């Protein structure tokens, strides 16, 4: 909640105007990041189920 | 307010399936369809659903066979 | 892995002994050696680089 989230901190803005009380974990889009940064450096980025 | 937890966790004995059990009949109450066992006094969900589970009458047990009741008859 | 064994001991054999270790267990792996030198380059995505 109190990080980077975008549509989680939409879907909890609505929740809490909503009284839901619930967070989407996902995944947070840093990661992401930094597998494209390392899919930008010389190694390919690949995460297994 | 309840200052100090302490018969919650001899209730519970884990420490942490007390705050568990106190989430899990909050936000059940919070969503409705849920009436609190015990006489609420105009406060939160949350310090009913702690006394609830504090007073002898909600347990891990006694929500999962309510919501197994529920769901058979339905 | 038999030649380190069959070297006469020493630094020289222990670290050819780890090299050969090192090689059979990338081999296990699936690694490709040539991996290491990279052919196509990418590009960063144009959002990842702000102006």
């Amino acid at each position: 909640v109190k990080s980077d989230d975008v549509n989680g901190r939409t879907k909890m803005y609505k929740n809490i105007v909503d009284g839901n009380h619930q967070m989407e974990p996902g995944m947070p889009e840093s990661f992401n990041v930094l597998l494209k940064e390392i899919r930008s450096l010389g190694i390919n980025i690949e995460l297994e189920d | 307010a309840r200052v100090t937890v302490q018969d919650a966790v001899e209730k519970i004995g884990n420490r942490f399936d007390l705050v568990l059990v106190a989430a899990r009949r909050a936000r059940q109450m919070q969503v409705g369809g849920k009436d609190p066992l015990v006489p609420e006094e105009n406060d939160k969900t949350t310090v009913i659903a702690l006394r609830e589970i504090e007073e002898g009458l909600i347990n891990n047990q006694i929500l999962d066979v309510r919501e197994r009741q529920e769901q058979q008859e339905q | 892995r038999e030649e380190l064994n069959e070297t006469n001991s020493e630094t020289k054999r222990k670290k050819l002994t780890k090299r050969i270790k090192l090689l059979e267990a990338f081999v296990q792996s699936g690694n490709k050696p040539e991996w290491m030198i990279l052919t196509v380059l990418p590009v960063l995505p144009p959002d990842l680089r702000p102006l």
